[PDB]
């Protein structure tokens, strides 16, 4: 298929960077789209084949090149707001498109405005298990910018999905603020009977992706890295 | 009733390839690839339709690479030098000083390369010359026109020049007002 | 005006 | 000069009746060789020689090869019949008739049209003649126009009225171009 | 040029059958259905130039000389939501295109509503609290907040397998003192007789 890295970057203004798109498929034509919140797919650059590119609708801003069939890395030379998006590339030749697993990418201000999420767990309600002998519990990942996390959840030490929701937008804790934080809500309901055992375990789990071990930090808070942010519970009996 | 061709071919070692549409034997287009634009055959049929040439410019990079893969299986097998049957025609029942145009047919020849002249009384005339790019035809050979604007006259010799490596030598090929 | 398609080239296998 | 080499692709459009059947013949050649073919009427390639053998057997494991090659007849065929239709196949030059001498030798001069498809016929004094119809054929011109010449063989004399007649699909009525003896 | 999907939006009922219409201009052929995801992720559902294809509970049908394809699906699954997205090929120029597309949302069907309003606590120290409000049907509708110190999510729909069993959830939460899981959602529009314990 298509392979397409940085799944997750952030980039400050005026910084450069290389999105790199890779096929085995031998397909000879590629392209690099983006995508805004809940919109449709803008074409940025595209080509045929090696050493043969052209202008999408909103190439300005982009390079693109193309000397192998195999490999088509965009290029953005100085990062703008503007440029906060979803990016994805794509290869086809006689048919089927396909496409990479998605670039998304944040440019800030400066630095500062990134932040990790703070992960509470709450543990199901007395009257939820008395009124439906069902168990719910619900954890929140709070006050992170770039809106750039995966929540899981874990039971004895393996990841589970059946029984878990999490909200597919994630919501702003200053909706007037341009790049305000974002809180995120998550479930796992379980039988009651499942919630009673105290030797179950539920860990709520959520990867945060941040800075890098090449990006300086001078604030007194923990410089904002990649990381693993997590809360439990157990079961209880009583 | 009808046939449409888009027709292609890449030359392994001359490094031309071309590219065109020919209906019922007349290119409505061809690209050209130094100034990787559509041509059109007739002006006005550039008015009725369009063409984006980014696919046709990368097929040609295929027939290329296709090519280079072909001459190998074939054990480097050359191609057979077929030389061409010329024609030289007017376009309407020559009138003595009345404007016509002189037609030079290349026929059935294959590699898709010839030098072609136009030769008046001996010297070459360059000035108002035309032709056509090389067409298809059903015998994979192909076919290729050259024109020459003139002033019918008593005194003119006319000959179309033909060159090609099936030919032993130089095809000289004679008109002169009947 | 209206735009002539094209279909694209087949690429024989590599060797 | 030195040993050359020559790969040719086509992708050829077959329309019958307008555009109620349609078939579609992909070729490549290989040094005026004809080695491998996807015809629309059978559904996939086949290896016209053995040289292209490798490549209709890879290119029938393709399926999205096959599928787009497979609707090409609608796709393309279709596709571009409709966009070059009026000024191509639509495309109406009507002929120049000229008729003169050449004594014994009469010719009918049909100049500058477009389509192929024509008919000369001559006549003797209006009655139709038919022998010694000879035709030196219809010519492609390269430029969207065809030439015709067709001769009769008669030795004319005073009086006698010739008549040339040219039926094309750019007239609704057919030229009669006469010549006095 | 261009590639127009219709409905731009649709919300149905699981097991529904559900129909998405992409006309596509003369410019561009050679059609494609792709699904996103509610999480940014695209594949392929058909390349479908031409006639009917199908896989599962998708069928595509595309008419090449009338200019329009047309997604089916049977037997909607809550899955299944996403965002339809169609897509063609310009002639000549091989730029994929693609259209505006069409938002999916699957319901389920949740045949005993009891809708209620829980309250929770951290597990870690018991200052916090969050408001779950749970097993309202479908069409019940939950609000964003008056006040901009309240958070509220967009429901969510999770899946208990082994009990074939789907319910609907939205969070509220907030730390101002003057909020309670009574009204935490009485700014939207619940129903009557909504479960509130305590």
């Amino acid at each position: 298929g298509v392979t397409q890295t940085p799944k997750f970057r952030i980039l400050k203004i005026g910084q450069s960077m290389t999105l790199q798109c890779t096929q085995d498929m031998n397909h000879n034509y590629m392209y690099w789209y983006r995508q805004d919140p809940g919109m449709g797919l803008k074409l940025i650059y595209y080509s045929v084949g090696a050493g043969i590119t052209d202008k999408g609708e909103v190439p300005n801003g982009y390079n693109v090149s193309r000397s192998t069939t195999e490999d088509f890395p965009l290029r953005l030379e100085l990062a703008a707001p503007s440029q906060t998006s979803v990016y994805f590339c794509a290869s086809t030749y006689h048919g089927t498109g396909y496409f990479g697993e998605g670039s998304w990418l944040t440019v800030v201000e400066d630095l500062n405005k990134v932040f990790p999420p703070e992960v509470a767990v709450f543990e199901p309600s007395e009257a939820e298990i008395s009124h439906t002998q069902k168990a719910t519990l619900v954890c929140l990942a709070t006050g992170f910018f770039p809106d750039h996390v995966e929540l899981s959840w874990w039971v004895n030490g393996k990841e589970v999905h059946s029984g878990v929701c999490t909200d597919p937008q994630p919501l702003k804790e200053q909706p007037a603020l341009n790049d305000s934080r974002y809180a995120l809500s998550s479930r796992l309901r379980v039988s009651a009977t499942f919630w009673q055992n105290p030797r179950n375990h539920f860990r709520c789990q959520v990867q945060f992706y941040g800075l890098s071990e090449n990006d300086e930090w001078t604030q007194d808070r923990a410089k904002p890295v990649t990381q693993i942010v997590s809360a439990e519970a157990w079961g209880r009996a009583d | 009733e009808h046939v449409i061709i888009q027709a292609e071919f890449y030359l392994n070692p001359d490094q031309s390839g071309e590219f065109m549409f020919d209906f019922d034997g007349d290119e409505i287009f061809h690209v050209d690839m130094a100034k990787k634009e559509t041509v059109w055959r007739l002006e006005e049929f550039g008015r009725f339709a369009s063409f984006e040439a980014q696919g046709a410019l990368a097929n040609i990079a295929v027939d290329k690479a296709n090519l280079e893969i072909m001459t190998k299986r074939s054990n480097y097998t050359p191609i057979t030098n077929v030389p061409p049957e010329v024609t030289v025609l007017t376009n309407s029942p020559v009138e003595l000083r009345e404007p016509n145009v002189l037609i030079c047919f290349i026929d059935k020849f294959t590699p898709p390369v010839v030098n072609v002249t136009w030769l008046r009384n001996g010297k070459p005339v360059t000035t108002g010359v035309s032709e056509t790019v090389f067409l298809p035809r059903e015998d994979h050979l192909f076919r290729k026109f050259h024109y020459l604007p003139f002033l019918p006259s008593t005194e003119d010799v006319y000959d179309c020049r033909v060159e090609h490596w099936g030919l032993d030598e130089p095809l000289l090929k004679h008109w002169e007002f009947d | 005006g209206e735009l002539i398609g094209t279909l694209n080239a087949a690429k024989v296998p590599a060797d | 000069t030195r040993p050359r080499f020559l790969w040719q692709l086509k992708f050829e459009c077959h329309f019958f009746n307008g555009t109620e059947r349609v078939r579609l013949l992909e070729r490549c050649i290989y040094n005026q060789e004809e080695s491998v073919r996807f015809d629309s009427d059978v559904g996939e390639y086949r290896a016209v020689t053995e040289l292209g053998r490798p490549d209709a057997e890879y290119w029938n494991s393709q399926k999205d090869l096959l599928e787009q090659r497979r609707a090409a007849v609608d796709t393309y065929c279709r596709h571009n019949y409709g966009v070059g239709e009026s000024f191509t196949v639509q495309r109406r030059v009507e002929p120049k008739v000229t008729v003169y001498p050449s004594h014994n030798l009469l010719v009918c001069s049909v100049s500058g049209f477009y389509p192929g498809s024509i008919e000369v016929r001559w006549f003797r004094n209006g009655q139709e003649e038919k022998a010694g119809v000879v035709s030196t054929g219809l010519i492609q011109n390269g430029d969207w126009t065809f030439q015709t010449l067709v001769m009769l063989e008669t030795v004319p004399r005073s009086g006698e009225v010739y008549t040339c007649q040219v039926e094309h699909p750019s007239v609704t009525s057919p030229l009669t171009v006469e010549w006095r003896a | 040029i261009q590639v127009e999907q219709s409905p731009p939006d649709l919300i149905l009922q699981e097991g529904a059958n559900s129909t998405l219409r992409c006309n596509f201009s003369d410019s561009v052929n050679n059609l494609q259905w792709f699904h996103q995801n509610p999480w940014g992720q695209l594949i392929n559902l058909f390349y479908i130039p031409s006639g009917t294809k199908q896989n599962g509970r998708l069928s595509a049908t595309t008419v090449a000389t009338e200019r329009y394809s047309l997604l089916y699906i049977s037997s909607s699954q809550t899955t299944d939501s996403g965002v339809y997205f169609c897509a063609a090929l310009i002639q000549g120029a091989q730029k994929l295109v693609f259209g505006q597309g069409t938002r999916l949302t699957i319901n389920p069907n949740i045949q005993n509503p009891d809708p209620a309003v829980y309250q929770l606590r951290d597990s870690k120290s018991s200052d916090k609290s969050v408001c779950l409000f749970t097993d309202f049907d479908s069409q019940t509708n939950v609000s964003q907040s008056k006040d901009s110190d309240v958070y509220i999510t967009d429901k969510c729909v999770l899946d208990m397998r082994s009990m074939d069993f789907k319910s609907n959830s939205a969070v509220a939460w907030s730390n101002k003192s003057d909020f309670a899981c009574a009204n935490a959602f009485n700014n939207s529009i619940i129903p009557e007789d909504t479960f509130f314990p305590s």
